[PDB]
RNA sequence: ACACAUGCUACAAUGGCCGGUACAAAGGGCUGCGAUGCCGUGAGGUGGAGCGAAUCCUUUCAAAGCCGGUCUCAGUUCGGAUCGGGGUCUGCAACUCGACCCCGUGAAGUCGGAGUCGCUAGUAAUCGCAGAUCAGCAACGCUGCGGUGAAUACGUUCCCG
């Protein structure tokens, strides 16, 4: 259902049903359940506003949204590229930031495999 | 309920401010609401001839009334088209309806948009019309979440009787537009 | 973990950065300085002999040495 | 209006967490729209927090303390 | 911006996650191992009984193995890489300069064509343990170890020696 802007599965699990959100996953989940005292053995269709409306509230207060996180993320990879440092030579070429294989590896940053 | 809430309040509150806000010296001269016409963005005729018949169906149960297709004025070459064929439709709601659509959205809509931050006042023409849209679909509650396919926006325009952008702006700040400066 | 060239005069300087809790950049001197815990990223215009670039010190740049982000031996061939 | 190509159009009412009560005229047949947001904009608090969430000379001093 | 060689991860139900459980041989230790505790999601900050050799970690020894709950056979609770935020072990100095932990991010991979490799009984397969050097690791590699442990073997017409 809708959280802070994402739908949920249809039946799963709580802590499987929150890894949707850019910012909750299994870990995650569990935690704020263990804290809210909500159980995670419930499915995605007996949902209540009260509890609907704590996550969110608890979610807000102690973590951020997940367009939060995303644009923080966003302008983070941004910064770090115009102040024109190691990272963002790597980030600018399309290469790996943390300094591993980069002879045939990489792809996975690189795209498709491409030969010209 | 005589007349719907937006009317009601509109009627003494909104005409005050506006009328305190700049001295139009004569009755008859406040700005006020002529309409809200809403058009379902389409194009990819040409492809498929049956999601104008769902476009149909959500402008319906979001607007009270049978909206109408807008035929092709002109065949292009580029882009697939061809005269005659049914690109758009558009509702044009006045009065009761009008003011039941605006508070309507107004209420349930703009809260309900993803990551939503507001609208821009700068969205206003030269004859204080506003004009903005919804972009992807469900922003109304009328329309099932699972009862749609694909996402399909929308443009409303509301026409109202403001001769200048900034009395078009006052009008819709006295009514519920949240705006961001 | 002996004592290092921990630079007394960048390190007291960062300490009462810390104590006075002020974000604004610190003109240092040393180039070699970049060991002691206490430095909670305090942001130090680095002088490499010409002059002096703001630059923000990162997690996995504690440690290196101080004016080595960008190349300090400025040469690209073209 | 034409006699029946639009659908049925009855009263709603529609509630929230808060207490805030609307009431308008939509298609809802049941009366009754229990929804998680009206009338009252968290996103006027979402986005300062948008706003907030930024900063990594923040981030790395913190996570410096080098 | 690419190609070749050798290994790991897998591609899902003989499966994934959580809780409870049994035996193996092999030792790395003197500026090294380091059990009980304090607090920690966890690397770990406090540290010492004990060691030129059974009082001490590698446990009075692990994984596959057995019992219970759950996922309902799908790009997913399979797979874990890139990437961002919160940290740790060494040494003065870890983006170019190791490894490890927590949170999110969740891409290729649906057992693979032309070609080709290893295996005759404790063999293949599968699972982990330990070590050579380092204060700090690229170690998935190279060597030894054993846990559970299969089917075929008309025959040399036939590809290679
Ligand atoms: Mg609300
Ligand atoms: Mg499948």
């Amino acid at each position: 259902a809708r959280l802070v802007g994402v739908d949920l599965p249809r039946d799963k699990r709580m802590e499987i049903a929150l890894t949707y959100i850019y910012g909750i996953g299994r870990t995650r989940s569990n935690e704020i359940l263990a804290a809210t005292g909500i159980d995670k053995n419930m499915r995605t269709k007996d949902l209540t506003d009260d509890q609907v409306t704590v996550l969110r509230d608890y979610i807000e207060g102690n973590l951020k949204v997940e367009g939060d996180l995303r644009r923080e993320v966003q302008a983070d990879i941004r910064r770090k590229i115009e102040i024109g440092c190691y990272q963002g030579l790597r980030h600018r070429r399309g290469l790996p930031v943390r300094g591993q294989r980069t002879k045939t590896n990489a792809r996975t940053r690189k795209g498709p495999k491409r030969t010209i | 309920k005589a007349l719907p809430r937006l009317k009601q309040r509109y009627r003494e509150e909104i005409r005050e401010a506006l009328q305190q806000e700049f001295n139009y010296a004569n009755v008859m001269q406040i700005p006020g609401v002529v309409k809200v016409v809403v058009n379902m963005g389409v194009g990819d005729a040409a492809r498929d001839a049956k999601l104008i018949n769902g476009a149909i169906n959500d402008l319906a149960l979001i607007t009270g009334q049978k909206p109408e297709v807008r035929r092709a004025r002109k065949s292009i070459a580029q882009f697939k088209l061809r005269e005659g064929m049914p690109i758009g439709a558009r509702v044009t709601l006045r009065g009761d309806r009008m003011w039941e659509f605006l508070d309507r959205l107004i209420s349930i809509a703009l809260p309900r948009i993803r990551d939503f931050r507001g609208l821009s006042p700068k969205q206003f023409d030269g004859t204080g019309n506003y004009t903005f849209g919804l972009n992807e679909q469900s922003m109304f509650h009328e329309i099932d979440v699972d009862s749609i396919d694909r996402p399909r926006g929308m443009d409303i325009t509301v026409v109202t009787t403001a001769t200048n952008d900034a009395e078009g702006r006052a009008l819709l700040r006295a009514l519920g537009f949240p705006f961001k400066e | 973990k002996k004592g290092p060239f921990v630079d007394d005069h960048l390190l007291k300087k960062v300490d009462v950065q810390n104590e006075k809790n002020t974000k604004q950049v610190i003109k240092t001197w040393s180039r070699r300085s970049t060991i002691i815990p206490d430095f909670i990223g305090h942001t130090f215009a680095v002088h490499d002999g010409r002059k002096h670039v703001p630059v923000f010190v990162t997690e996995a740049m504690v440690g290196h040495k101080l004016g080595e982000f960008a190349p300090t031996r400025t040469f690209k061939g073209h | 209006m034409k006699t029946g190509i639009h659908p049925e159009y009855v009263d709603t009412t529609v509630q929230c967490g808060c207490g805030h009560s609307f009431t308008t005229r939509s298609t809802k047949q049941s009366g009754t729209i229990v929804v998680e947001v009206c009338s009252q904009c968290h996103p006027f608090y979402t986005g300062k927090q948008k706003i907030l969430d930024s900063g990594g000379r923040v981030a790395r001093f913190e996570k410096r303390y080098g």
